[PDB]
């Protein structure tokens, strides 16, 4: 028997604190432990320019 | 951990029931004042401590009965130290501010019509002379007489009730909260406040525009079984306009302003500067030009501004707009801010100087000092004077960063002085 | 439209005591639009064309249920990001236009749906135009290429126009 | 008669839209109240 | 892609009642027949097992047959019984007498034409017909004789379709009837010729599941028939819901049977665990795989450890990664490599379905083709040989009319089935 | 007590639109039931355990739910049951005067604890002739009821609630008040600034009605009207038009409201609709049991279809619902 929706939501809320759910989620890259900023053009060095 | 949120919801229901029960008894509009007198409150915003058993017996003799679980919820919400002692001014504040935004707007508007003293008090002679019982809607429809309402009001404010002779803001708000709980809805409260306190509106208008505005109010537009198609459509139009304005404000305008105190303060300055009568009214084009300069926009100005018109003449009430834009604070934090406000000298219209704010502040980092100096610029202030609402609006975005009231206590003690 | 209200019995039909099959509207008890022996909810027969109707309505409540959240397909999880954006806008009709759609009044052929054509108003303005009237009006009254979908190309073209 | 009936059904549908919007808003608001029902170690250290 | 069910005899009718309860629950059909479900996914494949009657109601595509109406009246009187179509109940006026020959030859031929008329009426109404599904016991009287008779008639009439049987067979540990070996031998002879795929269950294994795994204090036949109904409703799940790797009864047959006589399978269902224990262990694909291959979880008395797997199939229900499934099936095949037939490079088929059974996050049903099934048939053949040498009860069967030559033929065919299984167990690649 | 009850019941078939009759037997020694068909003389259901059914709920005019079917008890099918219910068929009237309106919920709860079945109820104002003859006040609540050993049981209200109840036992006075108090006529309901709360049939049979009314009184609301009405299927549909296409349980709500009689109250207060919505709680009892444990629907609700009470959601429809309950149903 399932105790409805609130119990299920709290049950899933108590789950993610497990280390397995943190470093091994389903079909996803594990979350970062610090903030990252994606540049406007993307990652990597821009190509260096030269005089015409 | 849902016990805490169950307790909070129970506290809200307790406040609701306490407000309804007190105002339905022998002393209708004076229930909250009688409760404050019974609890033993002698300072308007003092930090007097009162033990739980005396509080529950005070509520018992007032006329409200609580069992164990409501007592536990009240203790959990109010007792911020865990010492078994609490301050009843927080409960009285919770009873005081339980109103719709329009009621709070007009209650604030009436209060500033008076002449304030050196310490923020208002004399009893002025409030007795400024009452106009002839315009009471009870008298106009001819149910009761002028002498009866005059006598009951004089019994409300008399020398035995206030031996000193001065009324504070808190007492007037308690009385107005009492008289508001008897009215059916917003329109009845507006009619009563306009008729009784005549100085609130600055210019009169003919009965034709007033009756046309009264007939188009959302309260009167309501369905029935024997309606015709055109009047059903009229009700639909009014309700749709109200819903669209409310949801566009909440969804769009709040996220722009709520993220920083600087934006709230600058918007308040921009709105207040154009006011020349100091009655919280503006024209439509002025309102739209002010909002355009702060990256807030409307899709249809004619339909959107018909709900901010609480005067019936085509103006815009920006006090109501600011009340709807920003969320209300919990009563404990409001008590904290009023304890801060007590330490300022005041002029005849109820303002304090910005230098007083400057010498009582203590920041920690450079960014917050820069933001404070930019928002509270002496040049940008209206007439080197500031009001209490500006403090409330400035502190509202900071109060959204904390969940417990003890954190807000600690931040207030660190930033400010004394209170 | 929400809640049906155009598939139900009309007052004129009730007063005249109209039966079902002369107009073939399935509202009377015991009659239903059965495609392949089943309702349109089941994927049998001609469900795709019947779901393409202008007056079609699916009995889905706006307030969602728990088991809908629990039971999801992998394809739905893959394509749900576009669905949230795509559900923002949808055409709507009033009740008189829905009466016209159900009664199928103005149609060239039985399956012609002009209310779903996005170019209908310009067709209506364009109707009743003759070749000479367009081509023989009053004689007094009557760019460097840029290639690419890149926003820089659009910006350059707009700057040149300005 | 049919046209007048449609004129009433318009207002009925409008009421349905308003009710649906309100109910969806309330349902979304309730579910966000379960978000932070967790206890951190910092508060426990403070109590000790 | 719709299946037609036939339920025969007491055991078959009893298991069927629980099956139609489980199926009606999964698709949200009220016992009045009204749809009361809560997702569109339930409605969109309802045609697979139900026909639609006028209005709300749905009716289940099943034929009920029995020789004395006591059981049929009990099933019609049960809580979901009303859903069944009245014209679909066929019954006689006197019992099978626990005699195979009576059930096959005298009253069988009397009733059988009306059953074929109902089955044909149901089949020709379908837009495309998938296989038949039949539940019966082999140890009984009416179950054995008319089930195998009807199977033969349907195999004559629909040779291009699939033929599927679920069958309960007598154990020596707890017999209810003395003449079980004769009826079993004749029925296995009929099935090995007629059937495409036959599933076998021992009541002793269901008792051991209930007592050891579920720790039930007082299990009842309703529980055994619920376990069977669970596996029966699980095998067909890919027909009627979406998934990442669809499967079909024909795809099961093509991947499991290497040679046409080797079509007898073992059953299991994995997330069996007692209500006290459920708080202590979460569901996961390694856990399901470990229970799935544990002989504790298999519904026959023979144990896999005495034989080798020719082929097996696992159907997973739930949201899960394919990588974990593939590597688990590889790891099990590599670590226990002596128990897998070496001239087949990969013995396990996997399939994945998005929609689990209600109240379980995930589930798998396991079908296995293992040579250890020969011990069960051998045990039945031993008891037959003990009884036959002394003509122990034969006059009843001979009085119905059977020649003794049928008994020697049926024994020879079953003995040849045992020999065919035993030779592939004990063989080298060469 | 009894060893076996026997009633005959009617079941309204929605698919067929006929009314079918069955025979229901209840064995009290082990709490099992069994149903037979009168038209066919065939068995409908064996002896199966059914713990949700109790002997206290078995009385004439009651409604029970057996395997998702609503059965209405109609008539005694046996003479043992007829003899056991030889009494409990006389109808008496108990009034509540002006001083007792504050204690009316406790009065109704006390009546329910005494095994008394209420067959009608209304809040009325009587003509002066009956006012003088009977001895009641102008504004009063009239309760019509029946049960076993009724007069001896209701004598306790004279000492539990002093000077607020009047009991009527003479058949002539009962007939006069039945003609006068109930039936077509006027109503005391207001037409503005009001809200309507409806008590569902399942809560009526279970009997939490007095607790609901007394909670409403305790919170501070005013009751301006009250009555009991029976809703047909079309009436239930027209009552819940706005809930079509919005909530997933529309048809179940329709059949629940058409199952049996329902009580309808009117509440007047400050911001009445919002206050009543706040006191009743959210639509789903599951949310109530976690976040709003003090609400009415938490105590008296089990799912969305049977959440106990029903309250107005849109402030545009409060006079519409008040009119539909207190004029259209009452007058005609
Ligand atoms: N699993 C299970 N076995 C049953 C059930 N009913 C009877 N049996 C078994 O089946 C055998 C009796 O066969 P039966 O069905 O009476 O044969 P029939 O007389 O030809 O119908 C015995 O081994 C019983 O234990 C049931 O509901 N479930």
């Amino acid at each position: 028997e399932t105790g409805g929706r609130m119990m299920a939501l709290m049950e899933q809320q108590l789950e993610r604190a497990y280390l397995s759910n943190v470093r091994r989620p389903l079909g996803k890259v594990p979350a970062a432990m610090y903030d990252v900023q994606v540049p406007h053009s993307g990652f990597g060095i821009p190509s260096e320019k030269s005089e015409s | 951990l849902y016990a805490s949120r169950a307790k909070h919801t129970r506290f809200k229901s307790i406040v609701q029931r306490t407000r309804r029960l007190l105002c339905n008894g022998a002393s209708g509009a004076n229930g909250i004042r009688k409760l404050s007198r019974g609890c033993g409150i002698a300072v308007d915003s003092g930090g007097q401590s009162m033990e739980k058993a005396k509080f529950v017996e005070a509520l018992e003799e007032s006329g409200v009965s609580l069992d164990s679980e409501d007592i536990e919820a009240i203790v959990h919400v109010l007792d911020r130290s865990g010492d078994g002692v609490l301050d009843p001014t927080d409960f009285i504040a919770a009873l005081r501010r339980n109103l719709t935004p329009l009621k709070l707007t007009w209650i604030t508007r009436v209060w500033y019509t008076f002449t304030q003293s050196k310490d923020g008090s208002v004399y009893i002679d002025e409030v007795l002379s400024s009452y106009n019982a002839a315009g009471h809607p009870d008298v106009v429809q001819n149910i009761r007489s002028e002498q009866g309402v005059r006598s009951e009001f004089e019994a409300a404010f008399s020398t035995t009730t206030n031996p000193d002779g001065a009324i504070t803001r808190q007492e007037f708000e308690q009385y107005c909260s009492g008289v508001a709980a008897l009215c059916a809805n917003d329109l009845e409260f507006l009619t009563l406040m306009r008729g009784v306190w005549p100085a609130s509106v600055r210019t009169p208008l003919d009965e034709e525009t007033m009756r046309t505005h009264r007939e188009q109010n959302p309260c009167n537009m309501t369905f029935s079984s024997y309606q015709t198609a055109a009047e059903k459509g009229a009700v639909t139009d009014v309700r749709t306009t109200v819903a669209v304005v409310d949801d566009i404000i909440l969804s769009s305008h709040r996220p722009v302003v709520i993220q920083s105190p600087l934006a709230v303060r600058q918007l308040s300055i921009a709105l207040r500067r154009q006011d020349v009568q100091r009655n919280f009214f503006l024209s439509r084009e002025t309102f739209l030009e002010v909002l355009r300069g702060h990256r807030l926009y409307l899709k249809d100005p004619e339909s959107a501004l018909t709900v901010l018109d609480t005067a019936g003449d085509g103006s815009v009430d920006y006090l109501l707009y600011m009340n709807l834009l920003l969320p209300p604070l919990p009563p404990a934090r409001l008590m904290m801010l009023e304890r801060l406000w007590e330490l300022f000298p005041k002029d005849t219209c109820g303002t304090a100087d910005v230098i007083e704010l400057h010498k009582r502040f203590s920041a920690e980092d450079g960014e917050e000092q820069d933001a404070f100096l930019t928002a509270w610029d002496v040049r940008q202030a209206l007439y080197r004077r500031f009001t209490f609402e500006e403090i409330v609006e400035w502190h509202t975005p900071l109060s959204a960063m904390f969940e417990l009231d003890n954190d807000f206590e600690t931040m207030l003690k660190k930033r400010w002085d004394f209170s | 439209m929400i809640g049906g209200q155009h598939k139900k019995e009309r007052i004129s039909e009730r007063l005249q005591n109209c039966q079902n099959q002369p107009k073939n509207r399935c509202y009377l008890p015991g009659t239903q639009l059965l495609t392949g022996g089943y309702s349109t909810k089941t994927l049998q027969g001609n469900w795709s064309e019947e779901r393409a109707d202008a007056g079609y309505y699916d009995g889905k409540a706006i307030v969602p249920t728990h088991l809908s959240k629990i039971w999801t397909t992998e394809y739905t999880v893959m394509t749900n990001h576009a669905m949230k954006r795509a559900q923002e806008q949808a055409p709507v009709f009033d009740q008189a236009t829905l009466v016209d759609i159900v009664d199928r009044n103005h149609r060239a052929y039985p399956t012609h749906q002009p209310h779903l054509d996005p170019q209908l108003p310009k067709l209506k303005e364009e109707a009743f135009k003759t070749t000479m009237r367009t081509s023989f009006n009053h004689p007094q009254e009557v760019v460097r290429p840029v290639i690419g979908n890149t926003p820089a190309a659009q910006a350059r073209a707009i700057i040149m126009r300005f | 008669l049919d046209l007048v009936r449609a004129k009433h059904d318009d207002a009925l549908v409008a009421r349905r839209q308003r009710l649906a919007a309100m109910l969806l808003r309330e349902k979304e608001e309730h579910e966000a109240m379960l978000n932070n029902l967790t206890e951190t170690d910092e508060q426990r250290r403070d109590r000790l | 892609r719709e299946i037609v069910c036939v339920q025969a005899g007491q055991c078959g009718n009893q298991i069927g009642s629980k099956f139609w309860e489980v199926i009606s629950d999964e698709h949200g059909v009220d016992p009045t027949g009204t749809y009361q479900g809560d997702s569109d996914l339930q409605l969109e494949r309802i045609n697979v097992y139900f026909d639609e009657a006028t209005g709300g109601r749905y009716v289940p595509r099943s034929v009920l047959i029995d020789l004395e109406p006591g059981t049929m009246d009990s099933v019609r009187a049960g809580p979901y019984g009303q859903i069944f179509r009245p014209d679909n109940f066929i019954f006689g006026q006197s019992g099978a007498g626990n005699n195979w020959a009576k059930g096959h030859y005298t009253e069988g031929a009397e009733l059988i034409d009306s059953v074929l008329d109902v089955c044909c009426k149901e089949a020709e109404s379908c837009d495309c017909l998938q296989g038949f599904q039949i539940c019966h016991s082999l140890g009984g009287g009416t179950g054995s004789g008319m089930g195998t008779l009807l199977i033969s008639k349907l195999r004559e009439q629909y040779p291009d379709r699939i033929m599927m049987t679920f069958s309960i067979i007598p154990s020596p540990k707890v017999s209810d009837t003395v003449v079980e070996p004769y009826n079993t031998t004749l029925s296995v002879h009929q099935l090995v010729e007629n059937s495409d795929e036959s599933m076998c269950i021992d009541n002793e294994a269901l008792y051991d599941i209930c007592f050891r795994t579920l720790k039930l204090t007082t299990p009842t036949f309703g529980d055994l028939n619920h376990l069977v109904s669970a596996v029966v409703s699980g095998v067909t799940c890919c027909l009627r819901f979406p998934g990442q790797l669809n499967s079909d009864l024909r795809k099961l047959a093509v991947n499991l049977v290497p040679f046409p006589r080797l079509h007898f399978f073992m059953m299991g269902f994995a997330p069996l665990t007692s209500r006290g224990s459920q708080q202590y262990r979460g569901l996961s694909v390694p856990e399901l795989t470990q229970q799935m291959f544990d002989a504790k979880n298999m519904m026959q008395a023979a144990d896999p450890r005495h034989g080798r797997y020719l082929t097996a199939s696992a159907l997973f229900r739930g949201r899960m990664s394919t990588k974990e499934v593939d590597e688990q099936m590889l790891n099990v095949q590599n670590k226990n490599s002596s128990y897998f037939i070496e001239w087949i490079p990969n013995n396990i088929k996997s399939s994945v379905c998005d929609i689990p059974p209600k109240g379980l996050k995930m589930a798998v049903t396991f079908i296995g083709n293992n040579t250890c099934i020969q011990e069960m048939f051998r045990r039945v053949g031993e008891q037959f040989t003990l009884m036959f040498r002394r003509k122990a009860f034969l006059h009843w069967y001979t009085g119905e009319g059977m020649d003794e030559m049928e008994f020697t033929e049926a024994e020879s065919n079953m003995n040849d089935l045992v020999s065919e299984y035993q030779q592939y167990q004990d063989a080298t690649i060469e | 007590a009894l060893e076996r009850y026997a009633f005959k019941v009617d079941y309204c078939d929605p698919q067929a639109n006929l009314v079918r009759q069955y025979l229901l037997l209840y064995f009290a020694e082990d709490s099992t039931i069994e149903m037979h068909d009168l038209k066919t003389k065939r068995v409908f259901l064996k002896r199966c355990a059914y713990p949700s059914l109790t002997p206290r709920e078995l009385f004439i005019g009651a409604t029970v739910g057996v395997f998702s079917r609503s059965l209405k008890l109609v008539d005694y099918g046996d003479e043992v049951t007829r003899r056991h219910f030889s009494g409990s068929e006389a109808e008496f009237v108990v009034f509540i005067q002006e001083g007792g309106l504050c204690h009316m919920g406790s009065i109704i709860d006390r009546m329910h604890t005494w095994e008394l079945r209420i067959t009608n109820i209304r809040l009325v104002d009587l003509p002066d002739s009956l006012c003088r003859d009977l001895g009641v006040s102008r504004r009063c609540v009239a309760i019509l009821f029946k049960g076993s050993n009724a007069i001896e049981k209701v004598g306790g209200l004279s000492t539990e609630f002093p000077n607020m109840t009047v009991v009527v036992a003479e058949p002539s006075d009962v007939n006069s008040v039945r003609g006068a108090a109930f039936g077509p006529g006027g109503t005391t309901a207001v037409m503005k600034n009001c809200s309507v709360c409806v008590i569902k049939p399942h809560a009526i049979m279970s009997g939490y009605q007095g607790a609901i009314i007394q909670r409403l009184i305790d919170e501070g609301f005013h009751i301006t009207a009250l009555g009991m009405y029976s809703l047909t299927v079309a009436d239930a549909e027209d009552f819940l038009e706005v809930y079509n296409g919005v909530v997933p349980e529309y048809q179940r709500l329709v059949e629940q409201m058409s199952s049996g009689p329902c009580w309808a109250v009117q509440v007047c207060a400050e911001n009445s609709v919002s206050a009543l919505r706040a006191i009743c709680g959210p639509h789903d009892p599951d949310v109530c049991h976690v976040l709003f444990p003090h609400t009415i629907r938490s105590k008296y609700g089990v799912d969305r279809t049977r959440n106990g009470v029903h309250c107005t959601d849109l402030e545009e429809d409060a006079p519409l619902e008040s009119e539909f309950f207190f004029s259209l149903l009452q007058n005609a």
